[PDB]
């Protein structure tokens, strides 16, 4: 449903 | 938001989305009150009856958003949480009394056309504006109906309701740390916050200084937009001493 | 803080949003 966010924020 | 409309660009630049890291999904609304502090409802973070107990690393804050689901490149900013503070007398056992929490960001967010803090009321502004019939504004990406989800941020203006009417609408014990808002069945117009709007702001524009103040936090309601029911909001001014204590001590 | 509650795309440029007048009219 949600567009993936840049991986940097999930680190 | 039920029976609202699409927000204008930059209409609510203090609006914050609390975002779950995994699975990636909307958790709640919230608001920006400074470059390092975000205000939300305690039940967004802690609600044992539903096995909810989020820690800092579980969540992100997304600021400057309009679209619910898109990654708004070059517009939104995404922040990590340094620390969560829940009101020490938050009553999750009974009626969500004192439904308020603060989140300190790891790094300050840069203000922009789309990102800007809301004011918190002082005693005088609260006394002047928190009156039955006076309208405030609620915003959020929550459900469009009680039982779907919006493309972009929704907005609705709603009148504050007389305390005895709030009390007589529900079997739940209401406290001075809550107020309610919404139209009466006879008033024709409608609208309400809903699931997913939790933690977002109820704001009013002061006619004295033309600034927006956050008077409430979306807290609870029996269903959404039901005739004879009202939305309940955390009374921000009544809990401001706690807010200031947290920021003064940890900020 | 100093400029809290003043929106860049509205108050700061003296533009009104489409429904803020509804709020003002209720503040009787
Ligand atoms: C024990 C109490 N549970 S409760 O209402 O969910 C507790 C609560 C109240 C307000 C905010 C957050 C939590 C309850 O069920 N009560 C309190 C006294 C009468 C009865 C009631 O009718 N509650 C309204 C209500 C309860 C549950 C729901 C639901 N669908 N979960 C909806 C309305
Ligand atoms: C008392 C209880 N009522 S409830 O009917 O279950 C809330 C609910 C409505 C629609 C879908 C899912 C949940 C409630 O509001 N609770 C139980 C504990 C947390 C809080 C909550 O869900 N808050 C979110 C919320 C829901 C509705 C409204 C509204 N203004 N109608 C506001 C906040
Ligand atoms: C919720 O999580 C915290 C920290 O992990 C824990 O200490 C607490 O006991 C848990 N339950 C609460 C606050 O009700
Ligand atoms: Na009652
Ligand atoms: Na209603």
């Amino acid at each position: 449903d949600f567009e993936e966010i840049p991986e940097e924020y999930l680190q | 938001i039920v029976e609202g409309s699409d927000a204008e660009i930059g209409m609510s630049p203090w609006q914050v989305m609390l975002f779950r890291k995994s699975p990636q999904e909307l958790l709640c609304g919230a608001s920006l009150i400074s470059d390092r502090w975000v205000l939300t409802a305690a039940h967004c973070l802690l609600y044992p009856p539903w096995d909810k107990n989020f820690t800092e690393n579980d969540l992100l804050v997304r600021i400057g958003k309009h679209s619910r689901t898109r990654y708004e490149r070059n517009i939104e900013k995404i922040s990590m949480l340094e620390k969560i503070y829940i009101h020490p007398r938050y009553n999750w056992r009974e009626n969500l009394d004192r439904d308020i929490a603060l989140m300190k960001l790891k790094k300050p967010v840069a203000f922009s056309d789309y990102i800007h803090p809301v004011c918190l009321p002082d005693r005088e502004t609260a006394a002047s504006l928190l009156q039955a019939g006076y309208k405030g504004r609620v915003t959020g990406w929550g459900n469009l109906k009680e039982t779907g989800q919006p493309s972009v941020l929704q907005v609705v203006n709603l009148p504050i309701v007389e305390r005895p009417v709030c009390k007589d609408s529900t079997r739940i014990r209401i406290t001075d740390n809550m107020f309610c808002a919404g139209y009466k069945p006879d008033e024709g117009k409608r609208g309400d916050a809903c699931e997913g709007d939790s933690g977002g702001p109820f704001v009013m524009k002061s006619p004295f200084n033309n600034r927006w103040y956050q008077m409430g936090i979306v807290s609870w309601g029996e269903g959404c937009d039901r005739d004879g029911k009202y939305g309940f909001y955390t009374h921000v001014f009544r809990l401001k001493k706690w807010i200031q204590k947290v920021i003064d001590q940890f900020g | 803080e100093a400029d809290c509650g003043l929106r860049p795309l509205f108050e700061k440029k003296s533009l009104e949003d489409k429904t803020e007048r509804e709020l003002l009219e209720s503040y009787i």
